[PDB]
RNA sequence: GCGAAACAGUACCGUGAGGGAAAGGUGAAAAGAACCCAGAGAUGGGAGUGAAAUAGAUUCUGAAACCAUAUGCCUACAACGUGUCAGAGCACAUUAAUGUGUGAUGGCGUGCGUUUUGAAGUAUGAGCCGGCGAGUUAUGAUAGCAAGCGUUAGUUAACCA
RNA sequence: UUCUCGCAGUCAGACAGUGGGGGAUAAGCUUCAUUGUCAAGAGGGGAAGAGCCCAGAUCAUUAAAUAAGGUCCCCAAAAUA
RNA sequence: UUGUGGUAGACGAGCGUUGUAUUGGAGUUGAAGUCAAAGCGUGAGCAUUGGUGGAUCCAAUACAAGUGAGAAUGCCGGCA
């Protein structure tokens, strides 16, 4: 159950974006969409039409409830700001930057889905176990 | 070098007022602009002393082993020839003589064609002359097939 | 190459006692409450399983001290502003608090680690004997 | 003795780099003390000094 | 003869990383700053390689003299018991872990007995 | 004024945790269809159901 | 019951059904040894040294201390050695007693 | 490595002499994600392509430091370069290994160079990571080791093949 | 510790005692001769530590007997007169 | 038997890296480089496993080293 949606370069700071999506994680879209729609946050529109366009895809090009969805997690990853030289006082400058942003959010239909992961990772460590142990099977 | 590259010495920053190191050149064998001093020199000899009485020595006992390695069984002048540069039924006489891995070495003092025009495809075979024969190419070999002239010749020059 | 010191764990037990103050002097008593909490009399001592129990001192104002120490020796409280520091005398400690000077005492007197404050008030100290601390079905060990 | 298999008898003598390790001295001293004239590039004054 | 040899540096690097795990956050992952701990605790376990075995004696002793106090007689004058009559050669753990299985360290009081 | 330290992140994130953004409130606004945001207008323009202002 | 057993430098108290790391004693592996320097078996105690009083043991293994890496260093004075230390010892426990 | 693997002495800097950078990599063949869904669109998601889409044109690769979130644990009366050894408690089960992961608490613990009489220092240096970064060679000499030759030896320099 | 050969560093030291020079027979003062220490070497006692006292370490060991010093509690060891 | 502190400083004995000479091996059944793991090491270092990865590398001996990185208020790139 992956329903993510990726952004890739919308020019924002992630450190505002975080901020506000902590409080929509691990919750509901129609206890969401009315207060994204309502909240005075400039992201605001930004990620409500990124959960619109990821519950479309869910609903649409794979096909689940839509019922028991919720924000698995938040990420706002930081990918290449561009940096611009400012003028300043006495024919000083300044070299500051504008941040981008990459927004991906995954949406989980059960109260699982995160401990599969853990499994998997016990599976790929012990695949390993029994690849050392066949090191030493040579006769 | 320092002065070997291209640039205009002068310090950059000045002197007082900054707080970053000295500085004081535009490039510096510490930048990757250049100035190395510390590199590819093309000045050496490459070249070391060695008497011919050591060298001689060392052929006398070199030519030793290879008559004690047994394995540098007789050829003659007529058997060069009945080829012109067919390798391979050179080949088959190679391996019906167990050798095709190791290294097989001709001398001569003629300079037939024959076998010139043959042994001249093959990395495993090659053939040298006795004036330019080297201790290391001697045992690149170990596995000579050597001719009825250069055993007189080489008694005669101890 | 394994002699390994064995110690309890988890396992912990305190008790309540009584002890008295009429011909006890200060020193003697506070080493005394000192090692009996500190565990320095307990076979199977360790430093992180509850070497404290629960001690009752009954009656601390008849406590004798060697005449003029009582006016020549001060105790002194500092706070937090100049001139902050408020002295007393053994006298006047001896009818408004010499259960807490005791309790000080004794502080002093123990090590300064993150357990003894823990240790420290598990003592409760009055100058008088009808009090609610007698409920918990105390023993009678005095001079211990 | 082949070129599969050469051993000299007793050379490579102990060889000494100054600019490099730190553990075996050869550091920034480099065996010479310290804050001495012949530090500063191009010591070593004429023998006849 | 150009040689870009980076491959021994950071596995060097990852070594040093690997001595120590678990360090208090930035500790753990500044190379150098994780070096000198490293070194600082090395010089925590020799200091400790003395004191623990140094310390060891002084809690034995304390251990011991408790109960012996609690016995009536001093640790000293047992130490001098031993010495005048039947001198038994034991440590001081050893008669810790006497207490720790009872019934037994009767004996040993009885046998003190000259 | 400038300290002789970089600050530790530590008290970076412990510092912002305070902006923490506290939730909006809603009501339930029944004749147009939209869970509007407590004490305000809806998106159909119409506060405490009067069509006081077109929609459009 | 038990019995105290002196090895290199060292009292051990050893009951019965009890394994336990010692010092190498140059014993192989699954090998009965038969240990004298004791004292104090059960009502048995000798004033020096305890006579006449043994103790079965079966050793297990040989294994190596745990490698700890002292790096003893002079700061400021360049001073760095460092050195990788395992310890062997026996891995061994008794059998039924032997008096 | 020529400054310059590219439209390089280019951009750019000064008004001018002069100064003066950086950046390459698709797949096998683009067949370069056709068709559908959402959105204003970029784009994303399906689907398809293709051996592979951790091959998607953001393209050979993708460590560190940098920024996040979560498995299991601890932590909101506490004087600490935050670690060692002991140590429960908890959660587990490996390069079967005197098991691992965190560590309530006890015992103790004033950085790394630098130069220095001597620095834990309020002397200096370092925000971090990565890369780079400073005893070579020529002609000789000195001494040692090793080898060769050998008491009218030995060596050839330049030079020729 | 004498001889030869090679490689050096070392001439900005400090502290205390013993006796001195100056000074105020003043200074953790300077300069000295001897004695030891630190530099160049840590530990235990002095609460703290380069020079003081006992000291002169391959490493590890859940061992014992001691030196200076210490044994009402912090903090480990005793009492008797 | 003597030891086995140790600055500067002297000695001895070593490890690792690049490539040339050769033997030898391995290699889409997956080289290098990579991260991850709960090894071996007296130390310079040497493994093993599993996934990324997509095509050379390593074992042994010599030779020549743009041959060994934490500091230079070092230089660059990115990041605070």
């Amino acid at each position: 159950m992956i329903a993510f949606a990726k952004q890739f370069r919308v020019r924002i700071s992630p450190q505002k974006a975080r901020l506000v999506c902590q409080l929509i994680v691990g919750k509901k879209t129609a206890d969401a969409q009315n207060i994204l729609s309502n909240t005075p946050k400039k992201a605001a529109t930004l990620i409500a039409k990124l959960l619109n366009s990821a519950i479309a895809n869910a609903t649409n090009n794979h096909g689940m409830n839509g019922d028991a969805l919720y924000v698995f997690e938040c990420v706002a990853n930081q990918g290449p700001s561009m940096k611009r030289t400012i003028p300043r006082a006495k024919g000083s400058s300044n070299m500051i930057t504008k941040r981008s942003s990459n927004l991906v959010v995954k949406l989980s239909d059960n109260p699982n889905e995160r401990q599969e992961l853990i499994k998997q990772q016990k599976a790929l460590v012990k695949k390993r176990v029994e690849g050392q142990q066949k090191a030493k099977m040579a006769r | 070098t320092k002065g070997e590259v291209r640039g205009g010495g002068k310090k950059p920053y000045k002197q007082k007022h900054t707080g970053k190191a000295r500085q004081g050149s535009t490039r510096n064998p510490h930048f990757v602009g250049g100035g190395i001093v510390f590199g590819p020199k093309p000045n050496r000899n490459y070249s070391l002393k060695l008497n011919k009485k050591a060298h001689t020595a060392a052929l006398h006992t070199v030519w030793s082993e290879k008559l004690a390695s047994d394995n540098t069984h007789l050829v003659d002048q007529n058997l060069f020839n009945k080829t012109e540069g067919k390798t391979k039924v050179m080949m088959q006489f190679l391996k019906s003589a167990k050798l095709l891995d190791k290294n097989v070495l001709f001398v001569v003092n003629t300079l037939n064609t024959n076998l010139e025009q043959s042994t001249s495809n093959i990395k495993n075979v090659q053939v040298k002359h006795l004036d330019k024969v080297s201790v290391r190419d001697l045992m690149l070999a170990n596995a000579l097939l050597v001719e009825k002239e250069v055993l007189k010749a080489l008694e005669g020059k101890f | 190459k394994t002699s390994m010191l064995t110690k309890e764990q988890a396992n912990k037990r305190r008790q309540w006692y009584i002890v008295d103050a009429a011909g006890l002097v200060l020193g003697k008593l506070a080493v005394k409450a000192a090692d009996l909490i500190r565990g320095k009399n307990k076979v199977d001592f360790t430093p992180n399983q509850d070497c404290g129990d629960y001690l009752i001192i009954i009656n601390s104002d008849q406590v004798v001290l060697t005449g003029n120490k009582k006016e020549n020796e001060f105790w002194y409280h500092h706070s937090q502003y100049i001139g902050g520091i408020k002295k007393v005398s053994g006298r006047d400690m001896l009818k408004k608090q010499s259960d807490k000077l005791v309790y000080n005492a004794v502080k002093g007197m123990l090590p300064d680690n993150r357990l003894s404050r823990r240790w420290i008030t598990k003592v409760h100290v009055f100058k008088g004997d009808k009090h609610n601390m007698e409920a918990q079905k105390p023993t009678t060990l005095n001079w211990s | 003795l082949n070129q599969l298999k050469s051993v000299p008898k007793a050379r490579n003598h102990k060889t000494k780099t100054l600019g490099r390790g730190h553990g075996s001295g050869l550091g920034k001293t480099s065996g010479r003390g310290q804050k001495g004239q012949k530090a500063r590039k191009s010591g070593l004054t004429r023998p006849g000094f | 003869m150009r040689i870009k040899g980076g491959k021994q540096t950071r596995v060097r690097r990852k070594k040093w990383l690997k001595q120590a795990s678990g360090s208090f956050g930035t500790r753990h992952a500044s190379y150098k700053v994780a070096k000198q701990t490293v070194i600082q605790a090395a010089k925590y376990a020799y200091r400790d390689r003395r004191n623990k075995k140094r310390d060891f004696r002084s809690l034995w002793i304390l251990r011991l003299n408790a109960a012996l106090r609690e016995q009536g007689m001093t640790y000293s004058v047992f130490i001098n018991l031993l010495k005048k009559h039947n001198i038994e050669i034991n440590r001081k753990v050893l008669s810790e872990l006497a207490i720790k299985e009872p019934s037994k360290f009767n004996l040993i009081v009885q046998k003190v007995k000259s | 004024a400038v300290q002789q330290r970089r600050s530790s992140k530590h008290r970076r994130d412990k510092r912002r945790s305070h902006d923490a953004l506290t939730a909006q409130a809603l009501s339930v606004c029944q004749k147009c269809g939209k869970k509007k945001l407590f004490h305000r207008v809806c998106s159909c323009g119409m506060y405490g159901d009067l069509r006081v202002k077109k929609a459009y | 019951m038990h019995a105290i057993v002196v090895c290199g430098s060292k009292q051990y108290l050893v009951h019965e059904n009890d394994t336990f790391f010692v010092e190498k004693l140059e014993a192989p592996v699954g090998k009965e040894i038969q240990l004298d320097k004791v004292l104090m078996l059960d009502e048995k105690i000798g004033a020096p040294y305890l006579e006449k009083a043994r103790v079965v043991c079966v050793v297990e293994k040989h294994g190596l201390q745990r490698k700890v890496n002292v790096i003893k260093h002079i700061s400021q004075k360049h001073h760095l050695k460092k050195y990788g230390h395992r310890q062997p010892y026996t891995k061994l426990k008794v059998v039924r007693f032997v008096h």
